[PDB]
RNA sequence: CGACUCUUAGCGGUGGAUCACUCGGCUCGUGCGUCGAUGAAGAACGCAGCUAGCUGCGAGAAUUAAUGUGAAUUGCAGGACACAUUGAUCAUCGACACUUCGAACGCACUUGCGGCCCCGGGUUCCUCCCGGGGCUACGCCUGUCUGAGCGUCGCUU
RNA sequence: CGCGACCUCAGAUCAGACGUGGCGACCCGCUGAAUUUAAGCAUAUUAGUCAGCGGAGGAAAAGAAACUAACCAGGAUUCCCUCAGUAACGGCGAGUGAACAGGGAAGAGCCCAGCGCCGAAUCCCCGCCCCGCGGGGCGCGGGACAUGUGGCGUACGGAAG
RNA sequence: AAGGCUAAAUACCGGCACGAGACCGAUAGUCAACAAGUACCGUAAGGGAAAGUUGAAAAGAACUUUGAAGAGAGAGUUCA
RNA sequence: GUGGAGCCGCCGCAGGUGCAGAUCUUGGUGGUAGUAGCAAAUAUUCAAACGAGAACUUUGAAGGCCGAAGUGGAGAAGGG
């Protein structure tokens, strides 16, 4: 009854994936995500998990816009357009 | 002794920017010697070969007078072909076994309008140098 | 958990020294750089006095150390009155002025 | 389910379009270690969990 | 084909304590 | 037809109309399931769709 | 060692269980599931008493023993015995301690 | 037929639309070359023209965004992405005219008592 | 003076720390005022702020905030300092006159707890191990 | 005698220690010290002739332009060799472009339902008619427009 | 009744700007334990640290005495060596623990309100032009801010006439 | 005193680019030298691996023969 | 003898400095052992066909079970 029959009435999801971060973890009934907390405006994260914050620091992404601004770095955000 | 602070002298990065080196880094490093007839007639020690130079092959399992010209630039395997050494297979399919471009002597270079200014370019580079002898 | 013969010590480490702690492994690297900080200065003021203006005669004070002589932050508003310089002009010329300063 | 939301299934597409083996022209690149797809997903034995 | 897959780890998770019970003389 | 997902049938109705130009009775779209929709354009019948089928390459 | 080699969750099982008492990683599936954990005896582990980088690298000599080596070690150098029976093959050379013209 | 994209600078707006609506149709009987059984020599044409199409369009936006330059030249309130796009923290700085700024408490004070050059031996 | 936020007031810890009811947050009620004045308004600098009023339960206190964008502040160098970008959010930080006065800080033998900038630059310079190269 | 067993050895298995190698770590030091409403970080999905991953990208999608470089890419085909055209490839990177979610911005999050303005075709339309575009978050600052008050008055009635 | 001036306030998809979120090694503001040690355990210790919360910046904070001193006096801040395991705190138990002298690294000083004087001599926004690039400045003209006090000289080391 | 600003010397286990070592050498060194915070596990928070080396060059064993094939007997490539 | 690119003696230096044990850690292999086992819900048989090869596949024929609160016909969640 405890054990390998009360599993079997595992039939509807407590959480969906979530919107912001994609984790499942999104809870459909506190409306809140387990990983990031969507509903809140902020990241959710914590310094009593050394390893999550790695999973999504900056740089475990594509880093879309900062690949660029590297670049444009090292030379110092030129806006004219070149010399033939 | 190398004095620049700025340049390695490791095996492990040196050997890391040697395999993966860009394709125009790649045709630097794969570089020739000329023959004695080409570098006493355009003074410049060597070159980096291309598509249709005529080459005899100086070290490995097929050495000397033979003039023939190269085929195909593996950049990729750092690897020439040359039109005349080739090895046949089981299937009697003869393919070109492919050897290294500093084990490799120019006797003909092929000119067009940029391969004549390189050749300018690296022999002015020198009578300058003899100019520092003074 | 003592024995014999000894002094009776207090070691201060009982507290999470690990994290504190400062390893002089820059301090040659400390020493060129601020020495090329030195050496950039003295020819951007180049004609100049390297370390900058004088400094004034100033007696120690304690029982311990009043029979030396020091130098000192500054003219006192005084001197530049008796030697007759004026107190914004004094240090446009090289001279340390210190208002805060009794004779 | 047969009840499905647009969200559902266009991740249950892009899980069964990467469910493929590796093309053989691609063990005879130069130089490359991979020799079958390790990430191959069967439905009974690993489930994706919604 | 030829190269096939790797299975799964054993996860082995303890159960069983001491048998059937059992209580010494008091 | 293999048409893309942002696009309904009014917007499928005058692609067909535009490149093709030939009238469109109605449409029937599905989102087949390895991701993409596939559009079911049945032709007027003043046109056949099988000399349209052998102008468009088929 | 970089930091802690103890990024890794592990408690003992402590109890019986009939396994040695050393923590066991958490979880399952993975093969690293109840593997042994750190301690210097368990393959992933923590090394015993990792380096420190404030080991004390550089020693004191005080000068008048470093002036006192470096005029035993001149003075060894102008004696034909002791620079042969270093190595130098100063068979053939003139004049024990070399002297030479400004010129070079 | 190459299609160069500096051949296509000296065009008209309407000569560009012309010959990128062009390629779009020879995009897509290619793919219709594709999935049926297959013509493998039209199958690498598959990729000079649909990199030809960039090319096009590129000019078509350079001779749109460049032109719009021109218009919003000498204007006070250009648009924003028109404005130079250096790195939030530098169009929040004040500006080489605003930072040289200087008082007339701070102006008397730099003329009246200058920064003199010295040096001391005789 | 503040209540401390624990549930049915039990802190569980040793009898040092049961101290739910005569607690005093040592930061100033002024510098709650202007802290929670620039929170609302993120766009602006605050000065600094004076007293005004107080009744027994409320304390008031006008708050006064500088606006750094306006062209009659971004120009006059005599107040650009506050455009600048390392004052935003002075309470934050406690920068103002009545955050500093929280902070301990000062000159004199009465003040050397916070004897390199602050109290916990104090702090960390004190307890570390300054273990040399030649020791 | 023949098996079974035991101990040595030769050979073969089973196994992956050892040694040799190292495009990886680790530590120290140096220079710099730069994200975002002009849409960040992160997430989702899509993109190759044959492509699942990784890596690179964004419907211009395994990259366009521009400048440098000067004949390749390469697992196999295909197609441009022209380079006294603009020239393969690679690097660089300043010009253009950059789907959806996300501070995430019309409201919702069920790809759900709008509201104004303009442009194309239908009623040549104002009145919930297809497509395209633009705008529509909250706080807050200076100004402008509208105007609330048995708030303080002034002239009038 | 109405009209008007203000004063306190509201609305707008009003003209133009700004704030949000990420990273967080180092820095600032809060908040805050218990393991542990005391051979037990309560004050103490751990420790004003871990965890929690909020703000930054290439550095940050601090910073030109409501200082130290006590003698022939020194003279902003920060940092280093020393002072010093010292004075002091502590079931005076376990333990905790600074500063001023002194020697160096670096060195730099200044501003306002007030007080009065000056016909508000000041600033913002829009309109067109002298002249302009890669746009912001003096000028020409109204609409505002502002006397409930903008700007000039002015700062305790004195200042003004 | 109860208002304000301020460079340098100082800090830097995150970022961008580097140079080095009396360091480790695939059960070691980062969890990760390899399609690694991946496969996998848990409703979730979170947990989290294993896995380097043919050869100088594929020259990666044509063809003959037994068997339905896997698998052999020859032959061949190679310094092997 | 295998192996195919590095290695050692002496004088000093420096350590992550020598294993049989820790219900040690990780990996590999035994004996037990061709053993325990492949026993809940009544049941299989004949011929044929395709095939290298048939107790199990298919097809026909016979004999049975479920027996309409089904071992039948469709769904929801879940799966993908
Ligand atoms: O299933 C078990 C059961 C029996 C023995 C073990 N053991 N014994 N030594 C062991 C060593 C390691 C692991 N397990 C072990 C585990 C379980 N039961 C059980 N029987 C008797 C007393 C208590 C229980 Cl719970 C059920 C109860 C319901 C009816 N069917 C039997
Ligand atoms: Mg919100
Ligand atoms: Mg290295
Ligand atoms: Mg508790
Ligand atoms: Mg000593
Ligand atoms: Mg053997
Ligand atoms: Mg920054
Ligand atoms: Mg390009
Ligand atoms: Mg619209
Ligand atoms: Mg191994
Ligand atoms: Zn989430």
């Amino acid at each position: 009854t405890k054990g390998t029959s009360s599993f079997g009435k595992r039939r509807n999801k407590t959480h969906t994936l979530c919107r912001r971060c994609g984790s499942k973890a999104y809870h459909l009934q506190k409306s809140t995500c387990g990983k990031c907390g969507y509903p809140a405006k902020r990241k959710r994260k914590y310094n009593w998990s050394a390893k999550a914050k790695r999973r999504n620091t900056t740089g475990t992404g594509r880093m879309r816009h900062l690949k660029i601004v590297y670049r444009r770095f090292r030379h110092g955000f030129r806006e004219g357009t070149t010399p033939k | 002794m190398k004095f620049n602070p700025f340049v390695t002298s490791d095996r492990s990065k040196n050997r890391k920017r040697h395999f993966n080196a860009p394709s125009h880094i790649r045709r630097k490093i794969m570089s020739s010697p000329l023959s004695k007839e080409l570098r006493q007639k355009y003074n410049v020690r060597s070159m980096p070969i291309r598509k249709d130079d005529e080459v005899q092959v100086v070290r490995g399992h097929y050495k000397g007078q033979q003039i023939g010209k190269v085929v195909q630039v593996y950049r990729k395997k750092y690897v020439i072909y040359i039109e005349r050494v080739q090895r046949e297979k089981a299937n009697g399919t003869t393919v070109h076994v492919g050897i290294h471009p500093s084990k490799v002597v120019i006797t003909r270079l092929k000119l067009d309008k940029d391969r004549k200014k390189i050749l300018e370019r690296k022999a002015k580079s020198r009578q300058v140098g003899k100019e520092k002898g003074k | 958990a003592p024995s014999r013969n000894g002094m009776v010590l207090k070691p201060h480490f009982h507290k999470d020294w690990q994290r504190r702690v400062a390893t002089w492994f820059n301090q040659p690297a400390r020493k060129i750089r601020r020495r090329k900080a030195r050496q950039a200065k003295a020819r951007r003021i180049a004609p100049r006095p390297a370390s900058g203006p004088i400094r004034p005669i100033v007696r120690c004070p304690t029982v311990r150390y009043h029979t030396k002589v020091r130098a000192g932050r500054g003219f006192s508003l005084e001197e530049l009155r008796v030697a007759g310089i004026h107190k914004k002009v004094a240090r446009t010329i090289g001279i340390s002025v210190d208002p805060r300063r009794r004779n | 389910s047969s009840h499905k939301t647009f969200r559902i299934k266009r991740f249950l597409a892009k899980k069964q379009k990467q469910n493929r083996p590796i093309p053989q022209w691609i063990r005879m690149k130069t130089g490359n270690k991979i020799r079958y797809n390790s990430k191959r997903r069967h439905w009974r034995r690993t489930k994706l969990g919604l | 084909s030829w190269w096939p897959l790797p299975l799964l780890l054993l996860l082995l998770l303890l159960l069983g304590p001491a048998g059937a019970r059992a209580q010494e003389d008091e | 037809f293999i048409v893309d997902v942002k696009a309904n049938k009014h917007q499928i109705k005058q692609a067909v109309k535009k490149l093709y130009d030939i009238d469109v009775a109605k449409v029937n779209t599905l989102i087949r399931p390895d991701g993409e929709k596939k559009a079911y354009v049945r032709l007027a019948p003043d046109y056949d769709a099988l000399d349209v089928a052998n102008k468009i390459g088929i | 060692s970089e930091l802690a080699g103890h990024q890794t969750s592990a408690e003992s099982w402590g109890t019986g269980r009939a396994v040695a008492r050393i923590p066991r990683v958490r979880g399952g599936g993975t093969h690293r599931s109840g593997q042994g954990a750190f301690g210097n005896m368990c393959r992933g582990g923590r090394m015993f008493a990792p380096t420190k980088t404030w080991r004390r690298w550089h020693r004191r000599v005080n000068t008048t023993q470093k002036r006192y080596a470096i005029c035993s070690a001149l003075a060894a150098s102008a004696l034909p015995a002791l620079v042969m029976s270093k190595g130098h093959r100063i068979e053939e050379v003139p004049e024990l301690p070399l002297v030479v013209e400004d010129k070079v | 037929a190459k299609i160069k994209a500096r051949d296509l600078r000296g065009k008209k707006k309407e000569e560009l639309l012309k010959q990128l609506d062009d390629l779009k149709v020879e995009l897509s009987q290619l793919r219709v070359a594709k999935v049926t059984g297959g013509a493998a020599s039209k199958l690498s044409k598959i990729r000079v023209v649909r990199k030809s199409i960039a090319r096009v369009l590129t000019v078509i936006n350079q001779t749109q965004k460049e032109n719009l330059r021109k218009f919003y030249k000498g204007k006070k309130y250009k648009p924003l992405d028109l404005r130079p796009k250096k790195t939030r923290a530098m169009r929040r700085r004040l500006n080489k005219h605003e930072e040289n700024l200087k008082t007339k408490k701070q102006q008397r004070k730099e003329r009246l008592y200058p920064l003199r050059k010295y040096a001391v031996k005789a | 003076g503040r209540k401390r936020p624990v549930p049915k007031g039990a802190t569980y810890g040793k009898p040092v720390h049961h101290g739910v009811n005569q607690l005093k947050f040592a930061r100033s009620l002024q510098s709650v005022a202007e802290e929670r004045a620039g929170r609302h308004c993120g766009a602006l600098r605050v000065l600094n702020s004076y007293w005004v009023g107080e009744d027994s339960t409320y304390k008031f206190f006008e708050v006064i905030l500088i606006d750094p964008f306006h062209k009659a502040i971004r120009r006059n160098p005599d107040t650009q300092w506050i455009t600048k970008p390392v004052h935003k959010h002075r309470e934050m930080r406690g920068l103002t006159s009545a955050g500093r006065k929280s902070r301990g800080l000062g000159k004199g033998h009465k003040f050397h707890h916070t004897i390199g900038g602050s109290r916990r630059a104090a702090w960390r310079r004190r307890n570390t191990l300054q273990l040399h190269r030649y020791r």
